[PDB]
């Protein structure tokens, strides 16, 4: 006359998951696996921060005239924005990604001065694309021109060697006119060229006079090549022209981590996924914002929503 | 699931179940009442808990740029890069995709089992003093108060008492 | 399995049934008589072809070629790509044949359980009426005809019609 | 008295498969999973196919006598075969593979005219090897020669400008010749230099004549250059010799997709995986044919078969 | 352990076992005895020796070298081949991972369905003649000697001879 | 009165495991699956070894004086060591890792005369760099000087066909003084300039004399260039000055692997699989000693150890 059995409890709306051999099965929770919010900004707290603006990274080791504050800088992480340049006078660099990269992790430069003097010549080469306060140059390197206008050039050679326990960084760069009338006003007539030799480097560089279009109202160009020097070695420069003569050297200091972006920095935060919109905080392994995060990441797939089971199965009454 | 217990031959859950994921339910001359179960509960939240755990470690690596988005890089290598990316993405959906089915499946079956394994422990305490119904729970042949529901609850039945009264009435 | 019912206590299967996956097999009085069963076969067709679609979807992504067939590349370039296209295919084949061997294991528990849920529920149905012989047959102490049997097959068999005769029968 | 029973199916033989902790376990019904079957032709229906012949692919930019039908095409799917060359007189590209690859899903090229004129030298230099009836050269370059044997070359220079929303391509060459006399006689005594310029772009180039051996015979060589030219900047070229002028400049159209294969194509049947020996039409995951498909294809892998179990375990009837 | 004979209602192992994985122990008024199981112990370990050699396979391929530890190479490629290495290390070993839990999880599921499927074929062996207590021991209700114990142990026990005389011990 | 019973054995100790919803479980027993242990030795019986010392593995072509043992070696397995180099006068190769990964699994080289012929110059260069008994240079080079002290030097012309089955390596070099006045010395006044034709490859090259860091006591440099030869073609050299002519070409022949390492070699071993600090010997799927191994070597894992479950749960008594 007496009954007792058992039963499960149940909730009115569940939620929908995918099994091995089915779709669509409902129970009662589920939770989330991917990743799809972020923090519009750039959080950074904790670290020491150095936000370039109108000055480009390689900039820094030249020194145009937008890039003044930046000349010894020491930072944990970098960040680059898009209007960033680093030429005042027309040119480019010669295998710039590969110095680009050396650059963003090396946490900072020193720099060191090289002693060079010369005699017999003009070092004070002025032009208008570059103005302090009037006519000026790179803040790091000397435009050696002649004594007098259509005047001759003695060949020169000029050596450095390193010092410290750490490998050093050269710069110097290849000036090509817009003429062979200019070639000649300035540097005087006949041939030109110049050889760098090191102990695991030998070139030659010879100028190249020509016509090209206009910029910044200028038709010279203006060609950076760069080494690295082993800490006991030498460096000779041999040149009768057309040399734009290096005047400190660089040398790194620690490590750091450098990003590009598009947004302003919080100081009040806490992250160490960054990308090109903000910051990625989660603690989910699997992310759908961006496929090229730097630092510390959840992984990337391209599913928009993966639900995990934690309850049982739902069966409604009725 | 594949035990055969929950949208087996028990037909339904019960909503007004609030404090646990399974429980009694017992009716007499007094009247009717309902419980719940402690062990079953706490047995399926440990590795509900464990699963949840396990998936949230968290494994350090850093990585960094290889490309620029602000000026290109040479096409020869910037094509190998891409291809690489595409190779490797495919490969993390798959396996995203594979071990969340996998876990969805073996959880169910889990609980089915922990339901399964519950009753079956009822129905050995109970040795020939009850009936099965098929509906999925028991009828007793003897008088049972409250006190005797509370002592089947907790394991502390002890059948020697009723036997013969049951048997009895069993038999004729 | 590991339900221990195909291969187990039954002993081999039958090759005169070919309208289904599990059946009755009936002797009485009057003659012999088989027959079918039609949920738990639907069961396991479903499940099966649920995997077989599961496993067919199609993942949109295109490639594009690297490397020429008809006129070689530089050296150092086409080592590094030939170095990633042999590490991908080593980590593609070791997906596959996990996949398979872990597909391949769950079927055949699978169609265990379905088969010992049907065992189980007969012998529910059957109470204190029936004998087990071990062998997965049963032994009726009544008198059952065609009627009887056929209210046996679909759930619609009620045992106190013939509750004193087959207590009597099994008592003495 | 009476009795009931039950059972499952069997077959007479089965099909054997591998599970975790065993193989070779005999089954009732077993399917593959592996694709070892393909159509030995390109099938394409439902996109436009062009199918070059004797003509490269770089040759569509210069116009060799084989190519000239194919100057402006425009297509979906492009097929290049094994005997397609892209030269009526020695010489080779530089940079080929990236331009391939650009041209590759270019769909298609339209030309529009420079407007370069040109006066006192000679523009109708021909030679003997690219007959078209006669003595004939590219059909989209000019060859500027000297008004008279041993006769002087007056320095010139010409400009460029786009116009268009879209950037375009320019091509120029270089020639060096067989012997020293032979570049006196074409060119005039004394040095030779050539210099592109645009904003981008600052480059020099000199002759280096020198015997070599013979090539559908010729000794001398032809070398081909080429730029990206954004859609608002001009190119200057200046030189005073040895120079093969650019006469259409190209711009890309739509997107598409190219091979390299060996079989005949099909225009009835639709497909999306092709390889160098057909097509590849299935639904099934995995492929085993070829490692270098292209398209939407199955993944690669190195196992022969791969058979998954439809059934459950098969016991026959002792 | 979702069958709940192991760490279940066994309440704990026996260290005297020395041969075998599983055994019986019984006693009569003649004294004390223990023996072991052959079949269940010899289908656990096939397929754990089968798990084993499903491992060791080794496939098929050769890599060499890329980079060069005595003089550096250029900076551009050496930074995409160490990118790409540190892509391929995290998908191995999160493959190692996955692959030792799953196995890890099977096992011991295995081996309580073999102990599970004893009990059960034990307990369908005697129909009627005994009862059960609920700790994995069964009461006799009839006098059985060493000769009825082997008999049992071997699969050759016949109900009949004593049915009368237990079913005439348990209704009184 | 009887009664019978069931159960399962268990250990005093077992060893603890992790499972798919729990971390650390004890059973009674568990095998590990990572291997840790090394034999520090180069493991290698059955094949034929070769261990160069000093000499490095591009010195086989050009033969300095330590590498007179190698000039044609056949062999299996290549080892090379840190202290080994490959020039006696400083220099350098281009494009050098390239080359040496051609030349690490060629298993061996074949030299073959050349035939080349000199009237009037002089061909017996020596220096104090290079010595074997005295002053001497390269075994397979040849420097090509003039008559007598600040000379002529006439423009001659060279050429060389291959005629065996398999493609030809060339290597020849280019020799940059130390100042301007050791080339009028040497080469005698005016310009200098060398040519190197073929079918597919065509350039040329000038040296630029320059003052540089003393290595070796020497200021001057020698540049090495090579390139491969189609199995019927021709190369051709035109040169007034300035060419270190080369004397044999080589052939490959087999295969092999290469490796380096610092340890020593073990002649009764057997294995496959090598890194720089001895040979890895197991049978076990993963490996933790080291990423850069190279043979048939298990995969590589971050984590220390990894256990495998082989016996049930341990329940022990109480
Ligand atoms: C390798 O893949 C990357 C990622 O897709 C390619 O870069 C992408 O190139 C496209 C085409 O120019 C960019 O789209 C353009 O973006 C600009 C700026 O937002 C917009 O003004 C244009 O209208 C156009 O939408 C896309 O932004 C860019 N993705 C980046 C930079 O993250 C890259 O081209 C691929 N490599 C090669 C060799 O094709
Ligand atoms: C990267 O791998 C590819 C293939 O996986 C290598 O290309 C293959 O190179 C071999 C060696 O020459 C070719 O074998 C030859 O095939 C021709 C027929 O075209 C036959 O006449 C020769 O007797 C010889 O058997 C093979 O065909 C070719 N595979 C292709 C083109 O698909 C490639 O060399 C590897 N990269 C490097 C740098 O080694
Ligand atoms: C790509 O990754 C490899 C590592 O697999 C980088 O090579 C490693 O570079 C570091 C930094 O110089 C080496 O550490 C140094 O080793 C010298 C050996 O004498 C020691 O004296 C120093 O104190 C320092 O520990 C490390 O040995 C080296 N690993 C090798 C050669 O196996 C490589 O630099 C990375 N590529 C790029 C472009 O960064
Ligand atoms: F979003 C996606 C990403 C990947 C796939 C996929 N790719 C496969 N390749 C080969 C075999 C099975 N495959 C699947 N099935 C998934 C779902 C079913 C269980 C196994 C994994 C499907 C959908
Ligand atoms: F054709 C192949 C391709 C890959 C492997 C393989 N590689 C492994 N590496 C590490 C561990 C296990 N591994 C396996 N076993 C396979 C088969 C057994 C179940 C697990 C996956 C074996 C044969
Ligand atoms: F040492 C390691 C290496 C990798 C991971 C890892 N990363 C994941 N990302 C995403 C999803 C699952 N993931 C896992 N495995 C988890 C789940 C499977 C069982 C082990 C834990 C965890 C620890
Ligand atoms: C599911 O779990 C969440 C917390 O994880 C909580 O809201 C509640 O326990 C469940 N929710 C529902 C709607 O059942
Ligand atoms: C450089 O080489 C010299 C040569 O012996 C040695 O004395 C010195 O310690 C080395 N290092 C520096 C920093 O000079
Ligand atoms: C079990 O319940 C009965 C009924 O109230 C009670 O007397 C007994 O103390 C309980 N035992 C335990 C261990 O809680
Ligand atoms: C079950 O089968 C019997 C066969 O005699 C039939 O009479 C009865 O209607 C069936 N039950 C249902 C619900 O159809
Ligand atoms: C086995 O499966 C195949 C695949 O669908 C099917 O064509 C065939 O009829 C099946 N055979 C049996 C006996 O079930
Ligand atoms: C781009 O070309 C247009 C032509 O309409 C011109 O108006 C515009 O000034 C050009 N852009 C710049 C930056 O000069
Ligand atoms: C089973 O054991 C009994 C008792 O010793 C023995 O007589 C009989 O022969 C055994 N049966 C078999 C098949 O070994
Ligand atoms: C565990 O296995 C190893 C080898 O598989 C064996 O040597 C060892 O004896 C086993 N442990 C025990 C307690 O038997
Ligand atoms: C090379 O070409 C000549 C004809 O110029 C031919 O006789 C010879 O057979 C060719 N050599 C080979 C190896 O084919």
């Amino acid at each position: 006359a007496d009954k007792i059995c058992l039963g499960h409890h149940a909730v009115s709306n569940g939620t929908k998951v995918n099994t091995l051999c089915e779709r669509g099965v409902e129970v009662v929770n589920a939770t989330e696996t991917v990743e799809r919010t972020n923090i519009p900004r750039i959080c950074s707290k904790g670290k020491r921060t150095v936000d370039l603006g109108q000055c480009g990274l390689l900039g820094t080791i030249t020194g145009p005239p937008q890039c003044d504050q930046f000349l010894e800088f020491s930072a944990d992480l970098i960040i680059e924005r898009r209007e960033g340049s680093d030429v005042c006078y027309p040119g480019k660099f010669v295998n710039e990604e590969a110095l680009r990269q050396i650059l963003r992790e090396s946490g900072g430069i020193d720099k060191e001065a090289m002693g060079f003097t010369y005699s017999g010549i003009r070092t004070n080469g002025a032009t208008s694309s570059c103005r302090r306060s009037g006519s000026s140059f790179y803040a790091e390197m000397k435009w050696l021109l002649s004594n007098t206008d259509n005047a001759a050039f003695p060949q020169m050679t000029k050596s450095y060697k390193n010092t410290r326990k750490n490998p050093a960084l050269i710069v110097w760069g290849i000036h090509h006119s817009g003429s062979t009338a200019e070639q000649t006003k300035l540097y005087g007539s006949g041939n030109k060229l110049v050889t760098v030799g090191s102990s695991n480097y030998q070139q030659s560089f010879v100028p190249s006079p020509g016509a090209r279009t206009q910029v910044n109202g200028q038709s010279g160009r203006i060609d950076f090549h760069w080494l690295m020097l082993n800490p006991n070695d030498t460096v000779t420069f041999s040149f009768n022209g057309a040399f734009i003569a290096p005047d400190r050297a660089s040398f790194l200091r620690g490590k750091s981590m450098g990003i590009q972006s598009g947004v302003q920095v919080d100081a009040d935060c806490e992250g160490d996924c960054y990308y090109s919109g903000g910051t990625i905080i989660s603690n989910l392994p699997f992310q759908n914002i961006d496929s090229r995060a730097v630092g510390k990441c959840p992984r990337y797939v391209k599913q928009r929503s993966l639900l995990l089971a934690t309850g049982m199965k739902n069966v409604p009454e009725i | 699931g594949l035990f055969g217990a929950i949208a087996g031959f028990i037909e339904n859950g019960w909503e007004g179940l609030i404090d646990g994921w399974y429980g009694f339910r017992h009716q007499n001359a007094q009247g009717e009442g309902t419980a719940a179960d402690y062990k079953s509960t706490q047995s399926a939240i440990d590795c509900i808990t464990g699963k949840l755990n396990r998936l949230i470690e968290k494994t350090n690596q850093q990585f960094e740029l290889i490309d620029n988005e602000f000026t290109e890089v040479e096409k020869q290598i910037g094509n190998v890069i891409n291809w690489t990316r595409d190779s490797i993405t495919e490969v993390w959906s798959y396996n995203a995709e594979l071990l969340v089915a996998m876990e969805n499946q073996h959880t169910i079956d889990l609980a089915d089992s922990e339901m399964d394994k519950l009753y079956e422990r009822v129905k050995r305490q109970l040795r020939e003093n009850a009936e099965e119904d098929g509906t999925g729970c028991f009828e007793i042949f003897h008088k049972c108060d409250d006190d005797c529901m509370a002592s089947i609850r907790n394991n502390t039945y002890d059948h020697s008492k009723y036997r013969e009264e049951a048997m009895q009435n069993r038999i004729q």
